[PDB]
């Protein structure tokens, strides 16, 4: 049969059939019970809206994402989640057909054995393997090296792999991802006079910085253009009227990806933790790393971001080595392209963790060899 | 007589009024689309005077 | 796009049929009735008592 | 057995058996005691003409409503109103039918308690449920979002509800009415040297009111052509003869509903609360609110009046909204046709108020569960 | 009074008449645009697909 290859995220759950190109079913992960009395009788009213049908009725909703930063911090509602996706959105039983999670580095172990058991014990699936979400990303570019940056909406991660050998001392987490640049922006808006507070307009926030910000070239320049003309204010409707104007907070809301000490993180940017990260690394792969970085993940996709890095890094870097940055068209979904790629091999078809073998040593398995 | 026309001439009204209320519903969704293919069209515009770039280069 | 607009038809058409049985229940079954007279024109009995 | 749907209002009562189109016996709600001293013997002459009796009648009697605002001041007469409604406008006794009155949004506890023991201790009926004015108008149009603007004849009230699920913070309770209006057109009427004084007068200076006043689409060209031609003035034959001319008062009476100033309130017009109430709703409702504005209630019914209130929203409101007023023919009855329709559904056959659970908790059942 | 009111009632039908052909003459309008709007998308699709050919090459 074929296999299901889902991808949890933060922020959307990416699911779909094994050896197709793009995800059946994309929908953002929130889960909002409604918070007012309801007077109508009979209307037959749920007690929780979950996936896109409660990006409809938010106006009186209260949506609470199930995963924080990668980790899960909900479980009922990520299990409400799935089984959503599974019955509804795909409308495939889960008892015939296997499954391919994906997960973070570095993410807390309890978080790993309890997805198991969920799906070992709860849905029921023949067999389930769980994947590194940058090793995907890898793999749908059609590379074997190469240094990827999976900045996602939870974290941003930042693995470097030579030769299909992953080098676990030089992967560097940050958890500054898309949700902390909403929030950034949903707190520099107030500049102007325009507030967002409800958990409700942090997805009018997000609408907005999906469409109008973008990466500035040269920091300190666009500061000093947005500050003399007027030829940045691009204006934008709420869902009600009331045009807004989006002046120089529209370079810097993702310009926080560089510099996080603005929303008071102490680390360095994506710019310099990629630097860092190849550093680690042994002295006669670097030139390779230089050559493949790759870009994947959903905020990677800010207009003008694959040109900033180059200049940073080629700013830091040697001046004899080339700095390339890969970065497909097919950014946002290139994890789960990579994912059905992979559970599209016949070599890879006895990796699964088969059922019986649950049984036989618990939920820890999934530490043990079948990884 | 007078209360029998009144009556119908109601009922030729309600139904009439479903009619214009359908239309409009259709005149929505119409809309709608519309703003979506404008939408289609700027992405479209966007991405391939980016590859452009990239060509040129 | 489609589906949309047919679960939104869906509910309105629901909507409407419950208000649409509400008319069917209960809309003239007891509703207007003369109850009147012809004003006996060609009554010509009066009365002479008027203790009443 | 079948519902009693009554209905109190203030000013014209109407009841009717549950599942009709229109209440079977509607009647002003007046009990006039006679004033004069009574000459004949054995005229049969009884001490209160209630109902429709006493409008025959005003002659010699003092007419005096039991309800002032909403709230009901008196409980004798309305306890007396009650038993006429029962027992000789449906001829049912109350001891097999349950009945669902209806009370304005915000009024006081007490009025709400007292009711419901007058009703099962009194008339001693099987059980009895009470529903806000406005959830009732809102049922009729059938609909479910909409914010629903019912000028009664005692208080107007605004409640809006999306999607069923009603929203206490925005109900915007202004007290203003049908009753207000009849008293300041008979104060306006003292310009051209028509005194009307007397509590039977009234009742005349009503019925001008109902068949002569128009709400003005512009009030300022309104009051300049009204004071240079003389294609405005209407004559109306009072109940003896010397017919009377009404010339700018025509539109200067209901005027006062969209400038409360003219009888001395402070608050703003029923154009104005109801964008204030859309205001204070969640900003994602707005434009479904916007679009499903509903007008109830009898005030509601001047020739002209869904036009001036789209006008003046449409002068507040955003330019890209559409605002659209509904505005059914059987605006008067609305809300009782919205009592018959939710006392016919078998989702609602189990929120009565049984009389057992009455006889454990006593007369403040009503503000529990059973709402 | 019944009269009166029946020459009221057609006046409305008649209103919701004319308001429904304005309505359904905007839903025709609409829908030649829509199908203008897909065709656009379609050629736009094209378009994307021969640049990411190129720019592979
Ligand atoms: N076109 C875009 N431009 C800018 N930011 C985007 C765009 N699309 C998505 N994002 C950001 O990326 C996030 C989605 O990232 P995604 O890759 O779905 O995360 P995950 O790894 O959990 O799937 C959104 O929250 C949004 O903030
Ligand atoms: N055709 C009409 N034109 C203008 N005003 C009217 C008309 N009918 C009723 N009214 C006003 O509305 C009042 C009746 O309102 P109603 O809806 O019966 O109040 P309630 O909510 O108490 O039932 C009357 O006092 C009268 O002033
Ligand atoms: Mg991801
Ligand atoms: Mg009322």
């Amino acid at each position: 049969t074929t296999a299901l290859v889902c991808d949890n995220g933060s922020g959307l759950v990416k699911a779909g059939f094994a050896g197709d190109d793009a995800p059946r079913a994309v929908f953002p992960s929130i889960v909002g019970r409604p918070r007012h009395q309801g007077v109508m009788v009979g209307m037959g009213q749920k007690d929780s809206y979950v996936g896109d049908e409660a990006q409809s009725k938010r106006g009186i909703l209260t949506l609470k994402y199930p995963i924080e930063h990668g980790i899960i911090t909900n479980w009922d509602d990520m299990e409400k989640i799935w089984h959503h996706t599974f019955y509804n959105e795909l409308r495939v039983a889960p008892e015939e057909h296997p499954t391919l999670l994906t997960e973070a580095p570095l993410n807390p172990k309890a978080n790993r054995e309890k997805m198991t058991q969920i799906m070992f014990e709860t849905f029921n699936v023949p067999a389930m393997y769980v994947a590194i979400q940058a090793v995907l990303s890898l793999y749908a570019s059609g590379r074997t090296t190469g240094i990827v940056l999976d900045s996602g909406d939870g974290v941003t991660h930042n693995v470097p792999i030579y030769e299909g050998y992953a080098l676990p001392h030089a992967i560097m987490r940050l958890d500054l991802a898309g949700r902390d640049l909403t929030d950034y922006l949903m707190k520099i808006l107030t500049e102007r006079g325009y507030s967002f507070v409800t958990t409700a307009e942090r997805e009018i926030v997000r609408d907005i910085k999906e469409k109008l910000c973008y990466v500035a070239l040269d920091f300190e320049n666009e500061m000093a253009t947005a500050a003399s003309s007027s030829s940045l204010e691009k204006s934008y409707e709420l869902p009600d009227g009331q045009v807004i104007t989006i002046g120089n907070e529209r370079f810097r809301c993702p310009e926080t990806l560089f510099q996080p000490s603005f929303i008071g993180m102490e680390s360095a940017g994506i710019h310099e933790t990629t630097y860092n990260s190849i550093m680690k690394c042994d002295i006669d792969i670097r030139k390779d790393l230089y050559a493949n970085n790759v870009l994947s993940g959903g905020t990677t996709m800010y207009p003008g971001i694959a040109d900033r890095m180059q200049k940073e890094i080629t700013a830091l870097a040697p001046s004899t080595m080339k700095i390339k940055i890969i970065a497909p068209p097919e950014r946002k979904y290139s994890v789960w392209i990579g994912g059905s790629i992979l559970a599209s091999l016949s070599t890879f078809q006895q990796m699964w963790i088969s059922k019986q073998e649950y049984d036989e040593a618990g939920p820890s398995i999934v530490h043990r060899k079948c990884f | 007589e007078a209360e029998k026309a009144a009556d119908e001439s109601e009922r030729g009204m309600k139904v009439i009024e479903s009619r214009a209320q359908k239309d409009e519903e259709k005149m929505e969704i119409q809309e709608i689309q519309l703003k979506e293919a404008k939408h289609i069209a700027e992405d479209a515009d966007r991405k391939y005077e980016e590859v452009a770039r990239k060509l040129v280069i | 796009l489609g589906t949309r607009a047919k679960e939104s038809l869906d509910l309105r058409a629901h909507l409407k049929q419950v208000k649409k049985e509400d008319i069917e229940k209960e809309n003239r079954e007891v509703g207007d009735w003369r109850k009147n007279i012809d004003a006996l024109s060609g009554m010509e009995g009066r009365k002479k008592k008027f203790e009443g």
